[PDB]
Formats: structure tokens, sequence, C-alpha cells
């Protein structure tokens, strides 16, 4: 989609240059943790789970469909880490990101 | 002759006939997988219970707990894993607290030995003390 919105331009204008929209991932690359390697030690937290592939192989049926009790227990371990962390840092590059100018997000 | 290693320790012209092809497309319900991981779980042998059985020295395996309120521990125990086996907080199947008066059931422990007395001194302690009250020493 932001490829297909580039390559357009009417009157000269360029509408939706590339350089004018912020992907959902660069708050999570900013910290030096990225997110998503953060949320990669929840098995660390959970109990009788010693890896992230078996902790996949737990939480996910074999018809790769969450189990609901399963699936909440991660969430209970989830929400912390996206509620304290992300948050800031989120406000921080929201903050800066008006003052610097309008923006698609 | 292969040798099988030991569980344990102890002492010391065409081809091609037709037909077969792989076309049919056919899924199973209910389906092969949650089949075979539920099987799996009901073939699993039964937990040895050796509590207050003698062990290679003699002495009765197990801990000092009193008859009646071993059994009792090892109820809430039970419903505790059920608990956790559902994925939930209480399990709606208990093996304790029911309306039934189970006061005088009895379960196995360390507490007692074969010969029905009390374990407060390991056996084999008791035969040392025993033996060594009829020693005699080298006159001077």
């Amino acid at each position: 989609i932001m490829r297909v919105l580039d390559s357009i331009s009417i009157l000269g204008i360029q509408i939706m240059p590339r350089a004018h929209v912020v992907d959902s991932d660069e708050v999570g690359e900013q910290m030096e943790p990225t997110f998503e390697q953060a949320v990669m030690e929840i098995y660390k937290g959970i109990a009788g789970v010693d890896s992230l592939d078996d902790l996949i192989k737990w939480v996910l049926n074999s018809d790769l469909i969450p189990h609901d009790d399963r699936l909440g227990q991660l969430f209970q371990a989830f929400l912390p880490l996206a509620k304290d962390l992300l948050a800031p840092m989120a406000r921080k590059f929201y903050d800066n990101s008006m003052s610097e100018g309008r923006l698609l997000t | 002759m292969k040798r099988i290693p030991r569980k344990t320790k102890g002492k010391s012209p065409a081809t091609t006939e037709p037909g077969t092809s792989n076309r049919e497309q056919y899924k199973a319900r209910p389906g092969i997988a949650s089949v075979q991981r539920a099987t799996e779980s009901a073939e699993m042998p039964m937990k040895n219970n050796d509590e207050g059985t003698p062990d290679k020295k003699g002495n009765t395996k197990g801990d000092l707990v009193n008859e009646h309120s071993e059994a009792k521990d090892e109820a809430d125990e039970a419903t505790k894993k059920q608990a956790k086996d559902t994925d939930k907080s209480k399990a709606q199947v208990t093996y304790s607290d029911t309306g039934i008066n189970n006061a005088n059931e009895l379960s196995r422990s360390g507490n007692v030995d074969n010969e029905g007395g009390s374990n407060q001194k390991p056996m084999s302690t008791r035969i040392a003390e025993a033996t060594s009250a009829i020693v005699s020493k080298h006159p001077a």
C-alpha cells in the first residue's frame, strides 16, 4: 500500500510521499531492546515452559488456533510490558513527530 | 550380533502401475492429530507409591508425618493439580472438602515401620545401639 501510494502524482503534487508516513514498527525499533525480542522472553516468566518454541507449541492448538485459557495467561504476562515500556517511548515519538510536522501514523 | 543398551544400572520394463497416484484429499473428522494427543496422556502408566516401604539398608522411606494428616495433604495436592490441568483458579472436580466425613481415612507414610513401631529413630540406628551393649574389649 505504501509503494502504491508513493507511486502517485497528479498535478506535480506527488500525493503521499513515503517520507510523510510512519509505520507501526519505528516506535518498537527505537528501543535498544526492541519490543519483539523483548517479548520473546515471556517463556522465562511463564512456569513450566523452557523455550519460545515449546511456548508456541503449548499456547497454540494442532489447528493453529489459540486456547483461550493459555492465551489469557500469556496476555496476563504481556500486558505489563506493553503498558510500562512502550507507552512512554510512544508518547515521546508522537510528541516530537507532531512538533516536526503533520504525518500519517 | 548387535548389542542392546540397558535402560538402568544394576551390579557393577515399464513401472508405475495404474492407480498409484496420490490425488485424493480427505479431511478426517475428528482430526488425527487431535486424537493422538489425547490418547498419549491416557496411556501413561500409574505413579509409583513406594512411601512406607523399606530401603536398601532396611530404613523405611518417606517423611515423618501422621497417618491421618498424610491423607488430607494428599487430597489437597490432587485438587490443586486438577485445577491446573483445566487451567482454572479452582477445579469443578475436587478431591477435598467433600460433604463426606472421612475422618477415619488412613494413608501410607514413613512414620511407622513394618513391626508396627514408631520411626522416631531409624531402624539401622536401633540395631547398632542394641548390638553395641554387648561388646567386650581386651584386658589391660
